């Protein structure tokens, strides 16, 4: 959200999740990410849409967009004798999707 | 990476406490300083004077570093270097003796004695 | 270019309240004042200097509440040890419940709702126009000190050295004692002599400056 | 008379609705006479709907969230009068109940640069304003009473008062009464408060059918011409009005000796009260014995009053009930 | 009104761990909530199926040549059809409790208060899930509501009964998590009491053959074994599906297993 320097009002700008509708957004590193901003695309990732409720603006955008993420393991290597989820930090709701 | 560092202690002393106090109550009592030469001293001798080094330098330098390594890194004999040439410039002349390295290296280990 | 309350009071006095809340951005002023009392000004292309010279007057509020069996006077307040070492005098009130003192501080406060006028005593309120005049008038008369004086000053300072010594333990004390204590207390003693005296400042005057300086030491407990 | 209980709280508001007698002391000082409370308690506990209930029976009551207020907000703002051209100011919240009462709900949750401003105004009673070339100080003088919630989301009593409570100390010290009201389990009381409130349910007003939805819209007929016992709430807006115009008591010497033995007594005492005792109790006493005094519309404070203020001092530190 | 979905901490519910543990929201946000529902998968074979198929028909194309059928003879309305139902009955109907509606529903909440002091005690740990007048008057709410259905103008027994019906699932399912063993200070004399009166029921009593609770209660507190919460540990022998059967109007308990 960006107040406009002609208009002088608030208004909505694009992202990455928006530049590639019907396209493919990659995140390389997945795993070295703040919870804060991995958690961001979750609605993005299943319900295809954005919403947003700032500043009197409440609107819903779309973003038909595919991710493929590269992440590394704990430790920077696979522990075969170990169960995939003492391998990762994400947790279910992510990995679901 | 600081060249000299000062340790300076307080410790409670009869005399030495006595003696301060006395020359500070002097001081607030009521009853071959040059004011400004120095000024023009200083100015004189980092303007015009460029001492060098001589070989009666080389000769105790290195045995002086080499027997401070009888933990002494690198940066004391460079250390060492910059005093003697600093006493050079004092004492006006435009080089460097035994007076100068021995006055160096006295002072830098009077600083590793604290 | 505006100047700042410090610089504003010229031989006068500052009386910072609530001085715990205060920031770190006055603090510099504070420590700068008490060491030079020169203030250097913004830097808005001018490079000034300002006379600053005042005396300063703090009202404190310990941390989280009120005294705390924790030892250390540090821990009581966030002000650091070299800020308070610059004070010349230090005071702890500290309320503590006693049975007989509650008793008349409520008559007192009691007497003034009930009757305007403050319970008339013994004690005789001074002219207020008197207390500027006497005020004024000590504060434009300059001492003299001399040999003599200065002697006991000595092993005044020198005894509290040596008590200072072995007065490091776990509740009371604050540090130990500086050669800014041995100046305050001629300092101190300057403002006693003011006050009746002139010219030579009398033997029991640094005896009187030394008592008032020990109950504010022995504040610490109480 | 729609709340079950709490009655001690509703003493404590009467008492505020009729406040005490402010003395003009030299020093340029003035002694506040308004009556501020806290109420610290759990969920649901009807906090808020007391606050409704002043705001509403009261003759000025300005209300408040914690959240949705800013510091500027609350003393004054500078703005620009289009008809003219000048630039002046526009008040706030807390200056525009001058002799009134502000009720303030989520206390806690205010921010801390906007709790500094309340401070002051609860202090000097004044606010300050030196920006834009505008150097002037405004007079407010309200009665301030507010609700909040502990630091976790219910009382705990194995934990010192102090860590319940978020609130600065400095803060805490401007409240003359703090209310902490828990909810226990008790069958006999949920017995009676469900019945009361079953019983509140199910209220018809006087010209609707059963099942007909309230019509809360008037049909744009603004108005027609164009200008035990309980007491109804017009009397006692009648009874505070004439009672704060009417009455002015002045402290006796005999109530004094009541305050007095009380305040020594309980500053000498090793109960854990929820709040520390001070040198400002004795102020409270004071003015609650004249707000007390007030409602029995007399000229003295007698030793009754002193006995009151007492009974509810002790209820209010202590629980001893 | 307010709808709101979460998950939470950790992804799942994980019923290993302490419900205080799993829920982050306080309690001044969760009582504001009428009705609060917890969903958990059971990964049952015959469910998963039957959601399979149902999920399968929606993409193959096979659900609309259903639904509009149904919709189309009694069982169910368009969108806009429910809508202007809905904002009929909204502006029309408000109903109003009768005398026993109100007498049933205090009773109701008196109980599910009770209950929760017996639960507090036990776990000796406040509930997460809290219960107040908020919850009483959600009740009165949900029966109200239930009348608006019919365009009814007073409300009954019988929506009483539903609208308590609906509470017991949503928030007080929720409350009674029930651990089965969470090895804190409360009970904890149960961790060795447990295994010592399982040894010695299964000692007494062969695989065969039954006894009753007043016996195992009579005889095995005559010599003071009593603990007061071995009500819930015949129910976990029980899940261990061959310790304890309960049977004939839960007098008799019969051993099946080991
Ligand atoms: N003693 C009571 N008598 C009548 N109603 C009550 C009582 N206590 C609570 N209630 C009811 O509980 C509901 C919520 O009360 P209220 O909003 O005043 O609580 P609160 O203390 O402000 O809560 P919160 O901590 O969530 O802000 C209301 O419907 C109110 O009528
Ligand atoms: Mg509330």
């Amino acid at each position: 959200v960006r107040k406009d320097p002609i208009t002088k009002e608030w208004t909505l700008e694009g992202g990455a999740l928006v530049l590639a509708d019907k396209g493919v957004c990659l995140i390389d590193e997945f795993d070295k990410m703040n919870d804060q901003d991995r958690t961001s695309i979750h609605e993005a990732m299943e319900q295809q849409s954005i919403s947003i409720s700032k500043a009197g603006i409440v609107t819903t955008l779309q973003a038909r967009c595919s991710i493929i993420a590269a992440a590394n393991p704990n430790g920077g290597r696979y522990n075969s004798t170990l169960p995939l989820a003492q391998n990762v930090s994400l947790t279910e709701p992510i990995l679901s999707r | 990476r600081f060249d000299l560092v000062y340790l300076v202690l307080d410790k409670v002393d009869e005399k030495n406490d006595r003696e301060l106090a006395k020359h500070l109550t002097n001081l607030y009592l009521e009853d071959v300083l040059p004011v400004e030469f120095l000024t023009m001293y200083i100015s004189y001798a980092k303007e015009h004077i460029h001492p060098i080094i001589t070989e009666a330098a080389k000769t105790e330098l290195v045995r002086a570093y080499v027997g401070m390594r009888k933990t002494a890194t690198t940066r004391q004999l460079e250390s060492m270097i910059r005093l003697a040439e600093a006493h050079a410039k004092m004492k006006l002349k435009n080089v460097v003796e035994l007076e100068d390295v021995q006055e160096a290296v006295r002072l830098i280990r009077s600083a590793i004695k604290d | 270019l505006e100047g700042g309350a410090l610089v504003l009071a010229d031989n006068g006095i500052c009386c910072i309240d609530e001085f715990d809340k205060m920031d770190e951005s006055d603090r510099t002023a504070i420590h700068e004042v008490m060491e030079q009392q020169t203030i250097s000004i913004s830097k808005a292309g001018i490079n000034t200097t300002l006379n600053a010279r005042t005396s300063i007057l703090a009202a404190a509020n310990p941390l989280y509440g009120r005294y705390n069996p924790r030892l250390s006077p540090l821990d009581n307040i966030n002000l650091p040890a070299a800020l308070l070492s610059r004070f010349d005098i230090l005071f702890l009130m500290l309320d503590i419940p006693s049975r007989d003192d509650d008793e008349k501080l409520a008559e007192h406060v009691t007497y003034v709702h009930m009757h305007n006028k403050q319970p008339d005593l013994d004690f005789t309120p001074v002219e207020p126009s008197k207390m500027r005049e006497y005020i004024a008038y000590a504060k434009t008369k300059r001492p003299v000190m001399s040999e003599a004086v200065n002697d006991y000053v000595v092993q005044a300072y020198i005894r509290l050295r040596q008590d200072s010594k072995r007065e490091m333990d776990s509740k009371f004390s604050f540090g130990q004692a500086t050669p800014r204590t041995l100046l305050g207390i001629i300092r101190l003693s300057q403002a006693l002599a003011k006050l009746r005296l002139a010219d030579m400042v009398d033997i029991d005057d640094v005896e009187e400056a030394l008592r008032l300086v020990r109950v504010s030491k022995e504040s610490l407990y109480q | 008379p729609s709340i079950y209980g709490h009655d001690h709280i509703k003493k404590a508001i009467l008492l505020m609705l009729m406040g005490g007698v402010e003395k003009n002391l030299e020093n340029g000082s003035h002694l506040r006479g308004d009556i501020n409370i806290l109420m610290v308690g759990d969920p649901s506990t009807a906090k808020s709907q007391l606050l409704r209930f002043v705001l509403n029976t009261a003759s000025l009551a300005i209300a408040t969230t914690g959240r949705g207020s800013s510091g500027v907000g609350l003393t004054a703002a500078v703005t620009t009068d289009r008809e003219t051209g000048e630039r002046r100011l526009e008040a706030g919240a807390m200056v525009l109940a001058d002799r009134g009462v502000v009720c303030i709900d989520e206390f806690d949750k205010m921010t801390d640069v906007d709790r500094v401003a309340i401070h002051e105004v609860m202090e000097q009673q004044t606010v300050t304003i030196a920006k834009a070339g505008i150097h002037t100080t405004l007079n407010a003088r309200c009665s301030v009473i507010a609700a909040a919630n502990p630091v976790f989301g219910q009382y705990d009593v194995n934990r010192d008062p102090h860590q319940n409570i978020a609130l600065p100390d400095s803060l805490l010290s401007r409240f003359d009464l703090l209310f902490v009201v828990t909810d226990d389990i008790n069958e006999i009381r949920d017995r009676s408060i469900s019945e009361h409130v079953l019983r509140t349910h199910r209220y018809l007003p006087p010209g609707y059918l059963e099942g007909e939805p309230v019509r809360e819209r008037l049909n744009l007929s603004l108005a027609v011409g164009e200008d035990p016992k309980l007491v109804t709430i017009p009397f006692l807006r009648k009874y505070v009005q004439y009672a704060k115009e009417r009455v002015i008591p002045q402290l006796t010497q005999e109530a004094i000796n009541v305050i007095v033995k009380n305040y020594t007594d309980l500053r000498n005492d090793d109960n854990t009260k929820k709040s520390p005792i001070t040198a400002r109790t004795l102020e409270t006493l004071i003015r609650l014995a004249t707000a007390h005094a007030k409602v029995r519309l007399s000229k003295t404070v007698n030793k009754v009053d002193a006995k009151v203020a007492a009974n509810l001092l002790r209820f209010a530190l202590l629980g001893e009930d | 009104s307010v709808l709101a979905a979460a998950n939470p901490i950790y992804g799942r519910y994980d019923d290993l761990k302490s419900p205080g543990d799993n829920i982050d929201f306080q309690t001044t946000i969760l009582s504001r909530f009428d009705m609060i529902f917890i969903v958990k998968d059971d990964h049952n074979e015959e469910r998963d199926i039957s959601i399979a198929n149902h999920v399968i028909n929606i993409h193959t194309g096979n659900a609309n040549a259903m639904q509009n059928q149904q919709e189309e003879n009694g069982s169910e309305i368009s969108i806009e059809k429910m809508k202007r139902y809905i904002t009929y009955c909204r502006l029309k109907c408000a109903p109003r409790l009768s005398p026993q509606a109100a007498e049933k529903l205090s009773s109701n909440f008196v109980t599910i208060r009770k209950q929760l002091l017996i639960n507090e005690l036990e776990s000796t740990e406040r509930s997460s899930i809290p219960i107040t007048i908020r919850q009483l008057e959600a009740i009165i709410r949900i029966t109200e509501s239930l009348a608006k259905l019919e365009l009814s103008p007073i409300a009954q027994e019988r929506h009483v009964d539903e609208a308590i019906r609906l509470f017991q699932a949503s928030t007080m399912d929720a409350a009674s998590q029930d651990p089965i063993g969470g090895l804190n200070q409360a009970s904890g004399t149960s961790l060795s009491e447990i295994r010592r009166f399982e040894q010695e029921l299964k000692r007494r009593l062969p695989i065969g053959w039954s006894t009753s609770y007043q016996t195992l209660r009579r005889e095995f507190v005559d010599t003071h074994r009593f603990s007061q919460l071995a009500l819930d540990k015949a129910l976990y022998a029980l899940e261990k599906h061959e310790t304890i059967q309960l049977r004939h109007q839960g007098q008799n308990i019969y051993r099946s297993g080991v």
